[PDB]
RNA sequence: GGGCGUGUGGCGUAGUCGAGCGCGCUCCCUUAGCAUGGGAGAGGUCUCCGGUUCGAUUCCGGACUCGUCCGCCA
RNA sequence: UCAUCUAGACAGCCGGACGGUGGCCAUGGAAGUCGGAAUCCGCUAAGGAGUGUGUAACAACUCACCGGCCGAAUGAACUAG
């Protein structure tokens, strides 16, 4: 029935994922089922589910699982047939599944596994190493809708002890390492997704989408354990080295921010650890390609990249506070990269854009990176301006209105000039008398409680009774 | 997701199937892979109701549907109304329309808040459609398409639009609908996107034939991430 | 019909024999279709291959564009105008002979359409459902 | 010695019924890895007419590429080698007899 | 339908098994006109495909193409 | 018309089917089996300087020959009713 022996993986001699002497890989040439194994399995309907898994059309693979899940289901019956060997072969095949474009394919593979674990509770601990990195990476991804059902299925697996999931992975820490290594680094575009099937765009979003969940796990595992940055340095170094992590924040192309977000949240933990400071290249090169991404940003699509600008925003302030702005430094244009972007920025309004660019401010005055007022003051009032014309046609305006005067009011404080102080009370002024739905929506007024003295106010009231 | 899905070999799925947020509804003479699909992806919390309107299989391009309400051509019977009444849930609200045009797939493009429509409908249409289904009307062309539930596909979250049309119609439509929009083929470059596929809020299904780029282009424009 | 038809049709009271000129409906430029030959059809001596409603018909542009004259094409009859008897047992007419043009798969080359369809060929064809406007 | 083993890794996963595309990727993948047998085989394979070409050093640095059918045995191979050099002796004798008569 | 013969450079044309000339125009020189001549140029899968030979324009076999001749009824 | 035959024939099973010798030329090799010639002895009950499969060449297997069982006619080529 099966015939043909991996005779180059027996010269190879990597168990790659697998440490149970059957090598596991994502990759479509290799870690494909052996068929002296697939011989071996108990019976002709678990044979036949195999090759219908190795087919390529989907329709047919889905066939098949609905299958395999319907045995799994009859567990007592059907425990003869679920093996060692079974387990083996599933392992292997598991992880092209999760790599899986199709998102039904790889839910029910998760699911599966998940079956599997409780029916075989005990007797899998043997294959519990490889399979518990692959149902992690699972269980956080990038996509919430297959993330979530297996995020409750195991911890019902694990009788819903929070402790126990913590547990997993504490000690399978090296294990995900491993893991997160491989798809970082191995794994490359063409490897996930075959060529003459797959157009060059797709292999590259593939890739990024795996490799991004892998810095989500990656992420958690931090959180999970403090010591693990220490044990496996020598790994984290590595994929930290490796450009792939760095070439995923890329602004210019891309249908979601969500995987550039994710990997600020990583720079964000790798500054908290120190382990970027401790490593002087990698900080570097993470700084670099955050300028690269700041020119990325570009007006056409700032409607998209809007929501993500506020946070990094605050990343930068976070590494300019790191060694008196040493990032500034790195890039000769960087400055110049910085002012291009405020400009884009500016121009769609964003929540919490206002309060980055004040919190950014900050950090740049202790080192003077940005003049308060070249740059910074025009800047300011260009931003009212914006915001004069949007009033509030989007509200939302209100809040951000508000969120903009508070550290408007904050950055003047820090001016000691009257021409300065003169200037905001015109901004408000002209903001006050244009109006809009303000006086009407409580939120507005209160949000905004003071942009001028109390007698001001009563005079300006006095006046506009006053005016004819 | 978007779906690969075929009806017995026909690529188009939104011809044959209505899918909203509350409810989905599929025709009587469809294959096990194609109930399956829907039977799998919408999972038990959706109502999926196998029907026929006007004695005909095709049924997306016969009725527009929205959350809160159902529009149904004067020629659907009163056998199909009862078990459209008795299939579904107590929210959504089922009301016959008596209207020349009498084929309001082709005719409605709508969403959960703002629609498109045919210019050429009449005005006591107009009035039920703003009632039943609660949702304001727009009556517009899209680059000269007079048939844009055929022509669109809308949800919240995006939309797809004819790829002939003219960018100054698209952010005008943009403009108007408040949902960006993207013009694209779907079924190996039909340009048909609204008979071709159906979409709600976390489901977008659509021909076998449909490529990647199309695909990444539907769930980009969708959200469906 | 044959290649592209979506499910089976029951026997419509064939209408339109070869060389009858019909109204062409869409949007392509077309203005009258002119029946050479009926897809399916059987043989009998001298009898004339006729088309009836749903049908796949073979057919020359005689009246339109030059880039449509002068060649042959398939097309997809939605009107009949002669009477017809449903299961449900109505006799059922429209007042023209219309059809759409469309390749051998059965997707028009137009892509809107003027006027009532039958929903005999509606079923049928889903392309024809697609851009019809109305659907009896 | 070496080429036998060659031949048997290539045929078992023909044997196998793998993608020959698929089959070529791998072996890409091989000598990216390292493995010895990998990296003798040059990448393109002419599978269809079941003949892989695998280059062998010249002295026990520079490499020739010979092409070995994957059916016959590596002896049997080296054999129809000899073979054409058989062959393009007699020719050569037939032309020597040629050319005093021709050229006259 | 059948028979017989035919196929060379952009054009015409010479070929005994060991592709030349002329015409078109590429350049240069040359012109009191009623615009020539001269000198070096480019230009072929010898209709195509197989075998023979040592090598076929050349010999042979097949195919394509063209041109001739003869052919249905009362 | 040739042959074999109760001193054991032809079918069917079972056993041996060997040395000189890897005979002489010729080949990168060819040892019975790519070919060219010769084609002889020993031991024999019997075994070809080989009938095929067979390997790079080997090795290996089988033959046509001899033997146990069987006990009596049989094999090849050709002719014409
Ligand atoms: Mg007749």
């Amino acid at each position: 029935s099966f015939g043909g022996i991996n005779t180059f993986q027996q010269y190879n001699t990597d168990l790659g994922l697998g440490h149970n002497g059957v090598r596991i890989s994502l990759n479509y040439f290799d870690g494909l089922p052996d068929p002296s194994l697939l011989n071996s399995l108990y019976s002709n309907e678990l044979k036949l589910i195999f090759k219908s898994l190795l087919k390529r059309d989907e329709t047919t693979k889905e066939k098949a699982l609905m299958d395999l899940s319907n045995l799994i289901s009859d567990f007592n019956q059907n425990e003869y047939f679920f093996n060692d060997i079974f387990l083996l072969c599933w392992s292997q095949i598991y992880a092209k599944l999760i790599i899986s474009d199709y998102k039904v394919i790889r839910l029910q593979s998760h699911q599966i596994t998940i079956m599997l674990v409780k029916s075989l509770r005990k007797k899998i601990s043997k294959f519990l190493k490889d399979f518990i990195p692959l149902i992690l990476l699972g269980t956080c991804e990038l996509d919430y809708s297959v993330s979530k059902p297996s995020l409750n299925e195991l911890t019902e697996c694990f009788n819903k002890d929070p402790a126990k999931i913590n547990a997993l992975w504490a000690v399978f820490q090296e294990q995900l390492l491993n893991l997160v290594k491989e798809i970082v680094v191995n794994e490359n575009e063409d490897t996930i997704s075959d060529e003459r099937y797959s157009s060059k765009e797709e292999s590259e979003f593939r890739y990024h989408r795996v490799i991004a969940s892998a810095v989500l796990l990656l992420i958690k595992l931090f959180v999970h354990n403090k010591d693990v940055s220490e044990r496996n340095s020598s790994s984290l170094k590595v994929i930290l080295s490796d450009e792939s992590i760095w070439k995923l924040l890329n602004l210019k192309n891309g249908q979601n921010t969500n995987a550039y977000e994710t990997v600020l949240r990583l720079i964000d933990v790798l500054y908290t650890r120190g382990y970027m400071p401790s490593h002087k290249n990698i900080m570097k090169l993470a700084v670099k390609k955050l300028l690269k991404s700041l020119t990325h940003i570009t007006s056409k699509n700032i409607l998209k990249v809007c929501p993500v600008l506020p946070s990094i925003l605050n990343l930068l302030a976070t590494l300019d506070d790191y060694e008196d702005g040493t990032i500034w430094s790195y890039d000769k244009s960087s400055k110049e990269k910085v002012l291009k972007f405020l400009s884009v920025s500016r121009t769609s309004p964003s929540p919490g854009f206002f309060n980055a660019v004040f919190a950014l401010y900050s950090s740049t005055k202790r080192h003077s990176f940005l003049d308060y007022y070249l740059e910074w003051l025009p800047f300011w009032q260009k931003s009212v301006q914006r915001l004069n014309e949007k009033g509030f046609s989007a509200r939302n305006s209100a809040e951000v209105l508000n969120e903009f005067w508070t550290n408007f009011l904050k950055f003047a404080e820090d001016s000691s000039e009257e021409r300065v102080k003169k200037m905001v009370e015109s901004e408000i002024f002209n903001s006050l008398s244009c109006g809009k739905s303000l006086s009407e929506y409580t939120k507005l007024n209160q949000t905004l409680s003071g942009v001028f003295p109390p007698d001001k106010w009563e005079r300006e009231i006095e006046d506009y009774f006053t005016s004819d | 997701m978007a779906t690969r899905t075929q009806f017995e070999n026909s690529n188009e799925i939104g011809v044959f199937s209505k899918l909203t947020n509350t409810y989905c509804l599929v025709a009587v003479g469809g294959s096990e892979n194609f109930y399956s699909a829907f039977e799998a992806e919408l999972g038990d919390a959706i109502p999926i109701v196998h029907t026929t309107i006007a004695g005909t299989r095709i049924i997306g391009r016969m009725t527009a549907g929205n959350r809160r309400g159902l529009l149904v051509p004067t020629q659907t019977t009163d056998q199909e109304l009862q078990h459209l009444r008795n299939s579904l849930p107590d929210s959504v609200k089922i009301q016959r329309v008596e209207e020349r045009l009498s084929a309001l797939g082709n005719v409605i493009c709508c969403n959960d808040y703002v629609a498109l429509v045919h210019p050429d409908i009449d005005r006591e249409t107009e009035e039920l459609i703003s009632d039943v289904l609660g949702v304001e009307v727009f009556r517009q062309t899209i680059s000269g398409n007079i048939l844009v539930g055929s022509y669109c596909s809308l949800s919240n979250q995006g939309g797809l639009v004819h790829p002939q049309t003219s960018v100054q119609d698209q952010e005008e439509l943009s403009s108007l609908l408040q949902v960006p929009l993207v013009a694209g083929t779907v079924n190996r470059g039909s340009s048909v996107v609204g008979a071709g596929m159906v979409v709600n809020d976390y489901l977008a299904v659509t021909g076998l034939d449909t490529t990647a780029p199309e695909l990444s282009v539907i769930e980009s424009i969708f959200r469906l991430q | 019909s044959g290649n592209g038809a979506q499910g089976t049709k029951f026997r419509i009271s064939l209408g339109l024999p070869v060389g009858a000129i019909m109204n062409c409906a869409d949007n392509s430029g077309a203005r009258n279709l002119y029946i050479i030959a009926v897809k399916g059809s059987g043989s009998r001596l001298n009898r004339l291959p006729a088309a009836s409603l749903g049908d796949m018909v073979m057919a020359t542009v005689k009246k339109g564009k030059p880039e449509l004259r002068k060649k042959v094409m398939p097309a997809i009859v939605v009107r009949q105008a002669k009477s017809w008897r449903r299961r449900d047992g109505v006799f059922l007419y429209f007042e023209d002979n219309a059809g759409v043009i469309a390749n051998p798969k059965g997707e028009m080359k137009g892509s809107a359409i003027t006027g009532p369809v039958g929903k005999e060929c509606a079923d049928l064809w889903p392309r024809v459902a697609s851009n019809s406007g109305v659907v009896v | 010695p070496l080429i036998e083993e060659v031949k048997l890794a290539v045929q078992g996963l023909i044997d196998q019924q793998m993608d020959w595309n698929t089959i070529e990727k791998l072996i890409k993948s091989e000598q990216k890895k390292g493995n010895r047998i990998a990296q003798l085989l040059n990448l393109p394979l002419n599978l269809k007419q079941n003949k892989i070409s695998v280059k062998l050093d010249l002295s026990s640095n520079e490499k020739i590429n010979v092409t070995i059918d994957l059916g016959l045995s590596a002896y049997a191979n080296a054999t129809e080698y000899f073979n054409i050099k058989k062959t393009s002796a007699q020719k050569q004798k037939k032309v020597e007899k040629n050319v005093g008569k021709a050229m006259k």
